[PDB]
Parts: C-alpha cells; structure tokens; sequence
C-alpha cells in the first residue's frame, strides 16, 4: 500500500543500516591485524 | 586481503545509497502533484 | 595502517549520509499531509 | 597502490552522493510552499 | 525548464552510477591481485 | 523552530562535508607513501 511501499523503503533503509554491521565489525578485525 | 572483502561492503553501501536517493528524488518529483 | 583510518572515515560518512537519508525520507513521507 | 586509487573512486561517489543529497534537501525544503 | 533541471538532477545520479562502473571494475582487479 | 531544525540538518550536511576534509586531506597522505 502506502504505509506498504514505506515498509519496503525504511526496512531496505535496514539493509543498508546489515552492511553498515558488517562493514564497522571488517573494521574493528582491521584494528586485528593493526594489534598484528 | 579480507579488507578488500570490507571494500566491497563499503562499495555494496554506496551503492544501495544510490538507490534510496532515486527512490527519494521519486517521492518529491512526485509530491509535485 | 592509518590508510585503515581514513577507512574508518569513509566508513563514518556513508554512516552519516545514511542519517540524512532517514531525516530527508522523513521529511518526504511527513510532506505528504 | 591501484587499490588507493578506487580509494578515491570510493572518496569521489561519496562526496558526490552529498551534493545529490543537498540538491533534494532544496527541492524539500521548497516544496514547502 | 522543470523536467530540464529533473534531466541534470537524474542524469549526475548517470556520473555516479560511472564512478560507481570504475570502482566495482578496481575491484573484481583486487579480486587480481587477490588470484594473486 | 522550521528555519532551526532546518540550521541544525544543513550544518550535519558541515560535519559530513568535515569527514569528507579528513577523508580527502589521509588521501592527498596516501599519494605520500605512493612517492614512497
């Protein structure tokens, strides 16, 4: 619906919020071989 | 490395960025109705 | 590195983008009263 | 490296990716009317 | 005119969608030196 | 207020344009141990 495709646009938002996750925990392993 | 595995999720989040903005600029190139 | 810094720094600007994002989505789905 | 430079490939679409934001941060904040 | 400025507005989204091309084509490069 | 609330989301569009500074100045040091 609306409300629907505004489901989809802020849970796509939540997606994008997972490969920011996944992007600062590759991070926080490269502050791993920077302790070496 | 497995940093260059990170370069890809920083790339994969630019670029699904890049479709929020159209489906944004959408929204208002709409709500001119 | 302190290459591995400034990834942090690309990292913390796709993060701060990603709020404005929701702030501008925000004032979209509100501009529609 | 090579690598440093889609470093700035990564630098040069986020830094883009801003100034779409702030162009449709102005047709809100105009649509306003 | 209106649909004019809409043409440059959607068309830089064309210039980054080319910048995001040359950096996804620096990358399965580093999936290159990565083959080693 | 409006115009406000309007101040603070132009000026974090300042912090962003301020990492974005930062980001660009560890760049134009990593064209630095590429001199070698």
């Amino acid at each position: 619906t609306w409300e629907x495709w505004d489901x989809a646009i802020a849970e796509y938002a939540x997606r994008i919020e997972x490969l920011i996750x996944a992007a600062q925990e590759q991070q926080e392993k490269n502050e791993x071989a920077l302790x070496e | 490395s497995g940093i260059v595995q990170q370069q890809n999720n920083l790339l994969r989040a630019i670029e699904a960025q890049q479709h929020l903005l159209q489906l944004t600029v959408w929204g208002i190139k709409q709500l001119q109705a």
